[PDB]
């Protein structure tokens, strides 16, 4: 009946790491 | 630029911008001990305070607050079940919401000293560049620390002012927070004499004032300043990750063993206790007690409280839960709401016999039932094609002899197999699945988790202590050797 | 959703290395 | 009362009890 | 069995086998002899 | 120190005498580390040889009862014993040697003396990395093995019941833990054995990668056929074409390493991550907290009797372990299992 | 000489003899 | 100094070692740990 | 303990597999390989040993005490068979299931005889021998062989019954198992 | 025995056998 | 009183001792 | 330097070697060979596997006695 | 109890559209 506490988890745990490499790679392009 | 793991080494040479981020540390751990305890409060259910103890729902910080003295909430209600009292300010919500004051103000002071970092205090004034008088700051500590075991051993645990400490039973049936009296023998050195940590506290925090005064007093030898680099942060910081692991794997052992400060009424059972045979001792020790004084064997396992027999019951030992098997100790398997009794189970010609209690590695054992003498005599049979000791032939009947099946013998050899299967894991109880929909397998304890936590990260603080040593005996080739 | 989380995992790990196979940073200092 | 019974009582169930860990040199 | 002329030389066949496992070891004898130049 | 008089004593005699050029060097360290170690070889040597274990496990695990070195091992004291440090004074052989043996207590002789000698080890890493004036690279790899060793060794069996579930000091004694993790404990399917297992097989993997680039990327300097005779420490180029090599891997693998640091660093970081993590895995098991079963399979197969995976089938061969290993590898606990409730299927 | 060296090799070099003379005689003992 | 040939004493000293992993490796059909 | 020296070169004192035992009026040659196992399974066991690899292969002797003078005047070979069918296990599942094949409807397991004996011995005393194959639908170790040497004396029936596995039958256990017949004797 | 004797001084004289002719092409000029 | 454990002790820290003087005295001696 | 190049090719190494290896391999010898190993080391000898008392494997299961119990269940 | 959902809906709508304006404003600080 989708377990939604492990859904989050791996949401979470996906997108916040990805999100904050992602602002340290733009701002390591933008400001060489 | 500087790597995304270094991040924190601009901070070394600012002592405002290293005691801002110590704030905003502190800030964040009280944030998360206030959420954690109203969390807590939120899921928990003071309702049993016998069959639905708080350890069996997953009460990590809990025990921590009731261990020095909070019982009750703003809920009326207590954890002993106790007539509900007036807390004061510091109840279980009262005492979330002042660590979450502390972890805002916190906050702005370190958002503060952020601003403001240049403070000519971290200022040398012979020199005028920045630095600071550790060993005047590690006295300077030590002095707060004596003063502060001084304080809370000699005030709040013995009681002359404090609530005292939570004591209780040897085998976990009766027990409350009161001030304990100060063993100074042998005897408070024992690990379970809860009289040698007030003791421990007030020694120790004598011996702590002494020593800040010492350090207040000296200063410290060249050849050692320069050996161990005093004037250096990461030294200081390699050290006191040091004492921290050794703290880590200290509190690890006692929870993990059993201590004074380690209270079976407030995390639970221990799995050397379920091994040894301690509250099975007391039950079978009760019984012949009480049988052996011209009483009939059907009350005297009535007068077995609730708390004992659920003690004795091998769900309960933290050394059986999973990793991944996430959530309360209840949400496993059911909450307990009743305690059927010892099945006693007899031969057709009639001999007792006693199931072989499954031990602590396993996840499933044989089902064997062996007589007094020591030989096998029955046991549910995997092939059931040439047994002989099997159940079905052998004739096993159970008795059982507790609260709510106290007569009802049973001779069905299913249901006989289903009781033996059930009393191979300590004493049966009854347990609800739909209230919480649980699992089926067995959970952790809170003491299990923490000892997990705690070995885990004194580990990386062993690892980090090693490194932060690496970098400041090494600190000439960490920075540079310039052609030397 | 039980295997289709799998498969975003997967799909992102193949993304990922295909990404670091051809988008790559060129090799500099030798 | 009887120590000799209670531990052939337990014993059955757990061979690893402090009793019978105790003084087994007489037994 | 070894036929009957041949009966009381199986003591000096038995040890035959070897022999190969021996000249790969005279090999390096003679190049420790040498030196390993 | 900062151009003082320095006043000499006895620490500084002592210390030249220790930081000075011999065929061993000895340090600080040498005051631990030399006895440490000789005496963690020589009991183990000694169990090995002599020393039985016919009381604690009752069985053979020395050479002087018909063990080879594949069966001969230093073995643990007895379940009962606890978790005794098991002094050759103490409560246990009471001063007496002959019996402080045949009882479990040169196995903690070794283990101690063994663990103090590692912890003189990354001293001696230390110290010497110092005499060199080198960055101790190599005490920061030395701290996993180590973490293993305590892990391994005094963690878990201080977590569970006894020295007794710790490894003996030997091999068929190790191969047995190793099954005993794999029967109870499923050590496989915990995901930090799977980092432990992937941090050594990628370490492996770029040993030999690193090895077979730079060996075949070596340059020629010379005109001898042989490649060896060709390397000179007095140049200070480099021996061999790191840019050959990029684009050749590049063009194989897709991609490849541009940097020798971190290259090097890389051959650093696998194995010692690889080996924190089955440390902490390790720490897990001491507190019987398993990665042991997945929930929803057998929900599945309890609820489905056709529904079966390779998960399903290893639980039953950990029961096999369990059931037909236990009762023989666990004399305390006493097992007298008859054969026919063991699970054993057809014919086998 | 008595050297570093010397002491050692020598603590390498006698128990390992002795367990190798040890060890030569358990290989014709027989039960 | 160069009385013995250092190639001759490695070769004897070989020759001593193989004999004794030899006689180990006999010792196991026979004695303790034969399995007979 | 005191001191003595280790045998080298000092021959081997027992190499024929076997071990003496005397127990309460019957001796017999116990295998060197055995130990002996405190599992009772009948009740009326005073030995019982076992081998160290699997103890599906056991040997124990019954000490039964039954009163009517000999085993003549016990009856045939297959009467006694007949009485003690019981000592073969018993499948106590009853579902119904047609489905085993080399077996009777709803059977699980099933015995045969392979051979019978009245063997006498020195003195003049009978002893009867039996050889029981025991399959079962699982095929386990190929049946089982049930070698059983029995006889009266006193007022107490001695039942010795060797019971071993079919895998380890023709794997060189066979003569271990004649052995165990023909050494276990009554005096 | 007889039969081991003589095993053992067929190998002391096959092993015996290369070690001498190396020493004796050492002891006897070189060539080799 | 003076248990035997405690004794054994106590013997075992000069035993110590013992130990550190005579490997105090092997490094200041050669 | 002696860097054991010189060491082996002397006999002045080997003529205070040819007796004292031979006298520590026969010392081993004669040390196993007397029971005295087995006398130091605890290690029962292959007749004295098991008493007439017992004839199963050997289990301490105490603490504070096992001295005295591995003395009455050792061979005597 | 606890109303999970509720929780993290809450939860994220407060952390994104925050996390969201903080960047873009420390970033337009960081080049103004
Ligand atoms: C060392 C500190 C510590 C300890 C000992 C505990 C212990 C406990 N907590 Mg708790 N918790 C903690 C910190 C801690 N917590 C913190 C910091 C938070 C805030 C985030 C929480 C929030 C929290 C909640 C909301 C709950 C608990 C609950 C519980 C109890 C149930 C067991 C459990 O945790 O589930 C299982 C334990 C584990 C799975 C251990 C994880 C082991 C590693 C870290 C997993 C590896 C992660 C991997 C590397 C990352 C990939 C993930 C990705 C794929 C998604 C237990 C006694 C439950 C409870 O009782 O309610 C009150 C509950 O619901 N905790
Ligand atoms: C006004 C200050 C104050 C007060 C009165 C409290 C009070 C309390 N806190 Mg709290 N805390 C505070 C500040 C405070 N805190 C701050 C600033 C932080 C942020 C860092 C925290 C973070 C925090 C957490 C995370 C937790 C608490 C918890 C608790 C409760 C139980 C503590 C306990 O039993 O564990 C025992 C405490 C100890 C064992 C500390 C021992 C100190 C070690 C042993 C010192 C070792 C080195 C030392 C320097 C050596 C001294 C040398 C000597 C010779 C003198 C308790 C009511 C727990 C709780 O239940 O949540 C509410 C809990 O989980 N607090
Ligand atoms: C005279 C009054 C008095 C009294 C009655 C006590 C009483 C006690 N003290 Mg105490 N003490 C006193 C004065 C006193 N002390 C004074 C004046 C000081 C100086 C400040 C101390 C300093 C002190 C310390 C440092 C400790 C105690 C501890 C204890 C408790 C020991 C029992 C226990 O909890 O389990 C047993 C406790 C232990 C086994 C801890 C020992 C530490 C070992 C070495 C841990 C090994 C870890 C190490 C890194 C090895 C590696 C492990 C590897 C497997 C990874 C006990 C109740 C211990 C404690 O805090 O209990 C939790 C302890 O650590 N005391
Ligand atoms: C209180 C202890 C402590 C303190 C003050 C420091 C402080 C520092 N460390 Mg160190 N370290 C510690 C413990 C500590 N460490 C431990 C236990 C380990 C072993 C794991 C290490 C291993 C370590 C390494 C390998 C390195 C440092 C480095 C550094 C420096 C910069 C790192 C940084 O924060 O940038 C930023 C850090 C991050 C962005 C962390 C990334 C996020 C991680 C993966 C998860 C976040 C954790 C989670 C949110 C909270 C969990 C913590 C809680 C459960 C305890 C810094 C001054 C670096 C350095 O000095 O470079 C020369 C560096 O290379 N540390
Ligand atoms: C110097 C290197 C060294 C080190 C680091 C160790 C370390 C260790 N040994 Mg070991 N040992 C050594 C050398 C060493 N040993 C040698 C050379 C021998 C041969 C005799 C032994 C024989 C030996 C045995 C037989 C055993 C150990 C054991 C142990 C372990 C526990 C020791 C213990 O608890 O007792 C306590 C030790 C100390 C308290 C150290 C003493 C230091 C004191 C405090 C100095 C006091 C001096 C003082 C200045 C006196 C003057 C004061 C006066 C004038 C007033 C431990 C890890 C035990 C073991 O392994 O457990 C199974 C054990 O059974 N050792
Ligand atoms: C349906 C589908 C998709 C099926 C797949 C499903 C399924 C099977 C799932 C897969 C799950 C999965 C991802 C498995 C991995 C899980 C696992 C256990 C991971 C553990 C993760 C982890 C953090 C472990 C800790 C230890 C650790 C850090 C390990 C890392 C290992 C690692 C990356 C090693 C390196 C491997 C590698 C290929 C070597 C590089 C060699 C290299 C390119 C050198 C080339 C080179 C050499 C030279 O010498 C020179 C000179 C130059 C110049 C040069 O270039
Ligand atoms: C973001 C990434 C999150 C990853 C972590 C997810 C945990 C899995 C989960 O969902 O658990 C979820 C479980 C809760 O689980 C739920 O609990 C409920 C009662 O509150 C009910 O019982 C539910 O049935 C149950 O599912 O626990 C947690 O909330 C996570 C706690 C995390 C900390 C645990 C202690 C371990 C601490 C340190 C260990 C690490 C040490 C160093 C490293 C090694
Ligand atoms: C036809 C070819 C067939 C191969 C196709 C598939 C191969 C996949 C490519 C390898 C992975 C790329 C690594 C990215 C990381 C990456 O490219 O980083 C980039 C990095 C380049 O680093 P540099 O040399 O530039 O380092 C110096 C820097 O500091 C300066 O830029 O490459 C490496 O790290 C070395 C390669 C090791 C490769 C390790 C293998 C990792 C295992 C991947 C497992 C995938 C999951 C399993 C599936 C579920
Ligand atoms: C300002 C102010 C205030 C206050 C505010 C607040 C309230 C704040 C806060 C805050 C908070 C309330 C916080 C909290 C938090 C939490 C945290 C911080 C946490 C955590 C966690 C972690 C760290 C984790 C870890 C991990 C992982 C990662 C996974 C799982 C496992 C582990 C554990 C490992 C007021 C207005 C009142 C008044 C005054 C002023
Ligand atoms: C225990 C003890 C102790 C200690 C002792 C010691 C520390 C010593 C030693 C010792 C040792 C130290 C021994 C040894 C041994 C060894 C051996 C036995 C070896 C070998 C063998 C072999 C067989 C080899 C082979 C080879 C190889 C493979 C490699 C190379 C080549 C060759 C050929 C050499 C004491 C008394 C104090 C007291 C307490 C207890
Ligand atoms: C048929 C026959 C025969 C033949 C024979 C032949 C064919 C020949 C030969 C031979 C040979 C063939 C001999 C030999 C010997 C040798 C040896 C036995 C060896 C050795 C080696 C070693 C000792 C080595 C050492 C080393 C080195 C120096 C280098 C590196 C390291 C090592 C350690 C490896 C005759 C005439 C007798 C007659 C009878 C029969
Ligand atoms: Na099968």
């Amino acid at each position: 009946e989708v377990n939604i506490l492990g859904l989050t988890a791996t949401a979470l745990f996906i997108i916040i790491p990805t999100s904050f490499l992602l602002i340290l790679y733009v701002k390591t392009a933008a400001s060489e | 630029g500087l790597p995304w793991y270094r991040v924190h080494t601009v901070v070394i040479n600012d002592p405002g911008r290293l005691i801002s981020v110590h704030l905003m540390h502190t800030a964040l751990v009280a944030g998360w001990a206030g959420a954690m305890t109203l969390f807590e409060i939120a899921v928990f259910d003071p309702s049993d305070p016998v069959l639905n103890p708080m350890w069996r729902q997953g009460m990590f910080v809990l025990p921590f607050l009731t261990r020095l003295g909070v019982t009750q909430s703003w809920g009326g209600w207590t954890i002993s079940g106790e007539t509900s009292s007036n807390p004061g300010i510091w109840s279980y919500e009262g005492a979330a919401a002042s660590h979450i004051v502390l972890s805002g103000l916190l906050f702005l002071a370190s958002v503060w000293h952020w601003v403001y970092w240049d403070l000519e205090l971290f200022r040398d004034p012979r020199t005028g560049k920045t630095a600071l008088d550790l060993p005047k700051i590690f006295g300077i500590h030590l002095f707060l620390a004596g003063l502060l075991c001084f304080g809370f051993g000699a005030f709040h645990v013995t009681g002359v002012f404090g609530p005292g400490i939570w004591v209780s039973d040897p085998y976990g049936l009766t027990g409350s927070v009161q001030p304990v009296a100060p063993s100074w023998g042998a005897e408070g050195f024992d690990p379970y004499n809860p009289g040698g940590v007030p003791a421990h506290h007030i020694a120790a925090g004598i011996l702590g004032v002494l020593a800040g005064l010492f350090h207040l007093c000296v200063r410290p030898s060249i050849r050692l300043y320069f050996g161990l680099s005093m004037g250096s942060i990461e030294s200081v910081l390699s050290s006191s990750i040091a004492a921290v692991f050794w703290a880590a794997f200290v509190v690890a052992g006692t929870m993990w063993y059993g201590s004074a400060a380690t209270p079976i009424e407030l995390f639970g059972p221990t799995r050397y206790q379920w091994d040894q045979g301690f509250f099975q001792q007391e039950i079978q020790k009760r019984v012949a007690q009480s049988t052996s004084e011209g009483l009939s064997v059907s009350e005297a396992w009535a007068k077995i409280p609730e708390k004992l027999a659920f003690y004795d019951y091998i769900g309960n030992n933290p050394a059986k839960g999973g990793l991944f098997r996430t959530g309360a100790m209840n949400s496993g398997d059911g909450i307990a709401v009743g305690w059927l009794g010892h099945a006693s189970f007899k031969d057709q010609e009639g001999r007792e016999l006693f199931v072989r209690r499954m031990p602590t590695f396993f996840e499933t054992f044989p089902v064997v039932l062996i007589d007094k003498d020591g030989v096998v005599r029955a046991d549910v049979p995997f092939r059931k094609a040439e047994s002989k000791y099997s159940i079905e032939q052998v004739g096993v009947s159970v008795t059982f002899y507790g609260g709510e099946l106290n007569g009802l013998t049973f001779t069905d050899p299913s249901t006989v197999k289903k009781y033996a299967r059930k009393a191979q894991l300590g004493e049966i109880f009854e347990f609800d699945r739909s209230t919480l929909q649980s699992d089926g397998v067995f959970r952790s304890s809170p003491r299990g988790w923490f000892t997990f936590g705690h070995l885990s990260f004194a580990l990386l603080f062993f690892f980090g202590h090693i490194w932060h040593g690496s970098r400041t005996i090494f600190r000439d080739v960490f920075a540079g050797i310039d052609e030397d | 959703m039980e295997a289709l989380v799998y498969t975003f995992l997967l799909i992102g790990t193949l993304g990922i290395i295909f990404f670091s196979i051809f988008f790559r940073e060129p090799p500099r200092i030798a | 009362q009887r120590v000799r019974t209670v531990l052939d009582m337990d014993d059955p169930a757990k061979e690893e009890t402090v009793k019978e860990l105790r003084k087994d040199i007489n037994n | 069995k070894l036929p009957e002329a041949y009966a009381p030389f199986s003591p000096i066949v038995d040890v035959l086998p070897i022999i190969p496992v021996l000249f790969i070891l005279l090999a390096f004898v003679w190049q420790a002899s040498v030196s390993f130049r | 120190i900062g151009t003082y008089q320095e006043k000499r004593t006895w620490f500084d005699d002592a210390d030249d005498w220790l930081r000075q050029d011999r065929f061993v060097f000895v340090g600080w360290s040498g005051l631990l580390l030399l006895p440490c170690a000789y005496f963690a070889v020589g009991g183990w040597l000694t169990g090995c040889t002599f020393v039985t274990s016919w009381y604690t496990h009752g069985l053979a695990s020395s050479y002087i009862e018909g063990c080879n070195f594949l069966t001969a091992a230093v073995s643990t004291p007895a379940n009962s014993l606890g978790h005794s440090l098991l002094f050759v004074w103490g409560p246990e052989a009471q001063g007496d040697l002959t019996r402080w043996f045949q009882l479990g207590g040169l196995w903690a002789f070794v283990a101690l003396h063994g663990a103090f000698g590692l912890i003189g080890f990354m001293l001696r890493q230390f110290e010497i990395a110092r005499s060199v004036n080198l960055r101790p690279y190599n005490a920061i790899a030395f701290s996993a093995p180590i973490a293993v060793f305590v892990s391994v060794f005094l963690i878990y069996p201080l977590g569970q019941s006894g020295w007794f579930f710790a490894p003996s000091f030997g091999v068929a004694s190790i191969f047995r833990f190793i099954l005993f993790f794999q029967g109870f404990h499923n050590w496989t399917l915990n995901p930090f054995h799977m980092m432990g297992v992937a941090g050594v097989l990628g370490a492996a993997l770029l040993c030999a990668i690193h090895g077979a680039t730079v060996e075949n990327t070596l340059f020629e300097d010379g005109d001898g056929a042989n490649t060896f005779r060709a390397f000179n420490p007095t140049q200070a180029e480099e021996t061999y074409s790191m840019v050959t090599a990029n684009r050749f891997w590049s063009q194989i693998f897709g991609v490849a390493f541009s940097n020798k640091r971190w290259l090097h660093f890389f051959m650093l970081f696998v194995p010692v991550t690889g080996l924190w993590m089955s440390a902490l895995g390790v720490v897990g098991l001491a507190l019987n907290l398993r990665a042991y079963d997945f929930v929803s399979q057998e929900i599945r197969a309890a609820e489905d009797p056709e529904f079966e995976t390779f998960y399903t089938k290893n639980i039953l061969l950990n029961e096999g372990i369990r059931a037909w290993m236990a009762a023989q590898d666990q004399p305390h606990e006493k097992l007298t299992l008859p054969e026919e409730v063991l699970p054993r299927g057809n014919a086998l | 000489i008595f050297t570093v060296r010397w002491l050692a090799i020598h603590a390498i070099a006698v128990p390992t003899i002795f367990f190798l003379g040890a060890i030569t005689a358990m290989q014709f003992i027989q039960r | 100094i160069g009385r013995i040939p250092l190639w001759l004493v490695g070769t004897v000293v070989g020759l001593l070692a193989i004999g004794l992993l030899a006689i180990f490796f006999y010792g196991s059909y026979v004695g303790l740990g034969s399995s007979l | 303990a005191y001191g003595e020296g280790a045998n080298v070169f000092g021959r081997v004192t027992n190499k024929s597999g076997f071990v003496p035992y005397a127990g309460d009026s019957f001796a017999l040659l116990l295998p060197s390989k055995w130990n002996p196992s405190d599992e009772k399974e009948v009740d009326s066991i005073v030995l019982r040993y076992a081998d160290n690899f699997d103890a599906v292969n056991n040997v124990y002797v019954i000490a039964q005490d039954t009163d009517k003078s000999s085993i003549q005047d016990y009856g045939s070979p297959e009467e006694f068979i007949s009485q003690f069918g019981y000592l073969l296990g018993r499948q106590a599942w009853a579902g119904q299931t047609v489905s085993e094949g080399g077996f009777d409807a709803n059977k699980v397991s099933s015995a045969a005889l392979l051979g019978v004996a009245t063997e006498k011995d020195k003195k003049g005393k009978t002893y009867y021998k039996f050889e029981i194959l025991s399959r079962t639908a699982d095929g386990n170790e190929g049946g089982r062989h049930q070698l059983v040497k029995a006889t009266v004396s006193n007022g107490k029936l001695y039942l010795l019954k060797v019971q071993a596995g079919d895998k380890r039958w023709f794997k060189g256990t066979d003569k271990e198992c004649l052995g165990v017949l023909d050494s276990f004797t009554v005096v | 025995s007889l039969t081991l004797i003589l095993q053992l001084v067929a190998l002391f004289a096959v092993v015996a056998a290369g070690p001498l002719v190396v020493v004796l092409l050492s002891v006897r000029g070189g060539n080799l | 009183s003076v248990t035997p454990s405690l004794k054994n002790f106590l013997l075992s820290l000069v035993a110590g001792a013992v130990v550190l003087a005579a490997i105090a005295g092997a490094v200041t001696a050669v | 330097e002696r860097p054991f190049s010189d060491i082996l090719t002397s006999i002045r190494y080997w003529v205070i070697h040819s007796i004292t290896v031979p006298s520590l391999f026969i010392a081993g010898w004669l040390f196993v060979s007397t029971g005295l190993a087995y006398d130091v080391f605890g290690s029962p000898r292959p007749n004295e596997y098991f008493t007439e008392d017992r004839q199963d494997a050997p289990l301490i299961t105490d603490r504070f006695n096992a001295l005295e119990q591995v003395k009455k269940l050792s061979a005597q």
